[PDB]
């Protein structure tokens, strides 16, 4: 899980 | 229909993680909004021919500070608007737009504040939500906290987003915890808090001002997605809310039957009304945005694809979805913004760009 692409 | 017609790209190259209209702009004046990203908030002036037109920043002093969001609101005395930001050091700054001057800041936060609202009704109650698993309420007229949302019964990761209904009576919240919860703010206790709120001088005596601590939410759900809930909106008295799952949902609590007003802290179900699939939206921190009037919803996806629905339907998993693409536009959208006439959808993007399409 990320929060950048 | 929408068609694209300028874009921009901000010097510092880092993500603009939000953008708000001022929707407090007076009859006359052109349209401006607001982009928080690196250090700074930005404002611009839509103008004919597509121009975007640069104003002035705010840049913090500090070069690890990173704003993450914004709000408009309005001096209650004067009627001047005023900017709230936001970010990763968790201090509120409320913004005089015309010069850019801070003009008073907010500590509190225990870390990060990762979204701001102001109630629809009280221009001078700001809500903040934090990484520190809390939301609070403020009242920026007499610079007082008014009350903590938060205890082991609430929120147990970072708050990511939160929203008003109607009438500002009560929030819901959604975070990484993958639940939304329900705060009323129209209880005998909180009327009475932001009643003493507006009361407080500290120049007239001698107490610290108490906020309320309010560890009971009204309401808790886990059961409507699966991941980390980001974007929270409230469609009358259902919810409109969104994970890192390629959706949103559109739903309330309680069963099908089950007046918002009636449902108790422990209620158990919740009813799901429709869902708007789209793709490639897989990071976190991507929020939809809505009109005005709440007739359409705009969300950008992590390949700079945007999904319009007009909610203008009878029920709402009728809703009708238009996309927006263009071929230079391939940075994750973090965020839209209608103007207040639904002329000009603006979107801002991972790699410091902003887009304008106009109707």
């Amino acid at each position: 899980l990320q929060k950048y692409a | 229909s929408f068609k694209c017609v300028n874009s921009l790209k901000e010097d510092h190259n880092q993500p603009l993680f939000g953008v708000q209209f001022n929707w407090h702009s007076k009859e006359g004046d052109p349209l401006v909004f607001a982009t928080v990203g690196s250090n700074r908030v930005t404002l611009y002036e839509c103008h004919s021919q597509g121009e975007i037109r640069l104003l002035q920043s705010y840049v913090d002093a500090d070069a690890d500070e990173n704003f993450y969001t914004c709000a408009w609101t309005y001096d209650s005395n004067t009627s001047h608007p005023l900017l709230a930001v936001a970010g990763s050091r968790g201090i509120i700054r409320i913004i005089n737009p015309i010069t850019m001057q801070c003009i008073k800041h907010y500590v509190g936060h225990g870390n990060a504040i990762n979204e701001l609202k102001f109630h629809p009704r009280d221009p001078n109650l700001l809500l903040s939500v934090s990484k520190d698993h809390a939301l609070r309420l403020w009242n920026i007229q007499t610079d007082t906290l008014v009350a903590i949302f938060g205890g082991v019964e609430g929120h147990r990761d970072e708050v990511l987003s939160a929203d008003y209904d109607l009438l500002g009576e009560k929030i819901m919240s959604c975070g990484m915890d993958h639940s939304l919860k329900l705060w009323r703010i129209n209880s005998k206790r909180m009327m009475n808090a932001i009643k003493e709120s507006y009361d407080y001088n500290p120049n007239k005596t001698n107490r610290p001002f108490i906020s309320q601590k309010i560890h009971f939410p009204d309401f808790s759900t886990r059961d409507i997605h699966r991941n980390y809930v980001d974007c929270v909106r409230w469609l009358g008295d259902l919810i409109l809310s969104k994970s890192c799952e390629n959706a949103i949902v559109c739903w309330k609590p309680g069963k099908m039957e089950d007046d918002i007003d009636k449902i108790k802290p422990s209620e158990s179900n919740v009813t799901i009304l429709g869902r708007f699939d789209y793709s490639q939206c897989d990071i976190w921190y991507m929020r939809f945005s809505m009109d005005f009037w709440q007739k359409m919803l705009a969300l950008g996806n992590q390949v700079g694809k945007l999904y319009v629905w007009d909610l203008e339907v009878e029920d709402p998993h009728k809703a009708k979805c238009t996309t927006l693409t263009h071929h230079k536009c391939g940075a994750a959208i973090r965020q839209t913004s209608f103007s207040r006439d639904s002329s000009i959808l603006i979107a801002v993007c991972d790699d410091a760009s902003i887009w304008r399409w106009d109707r």
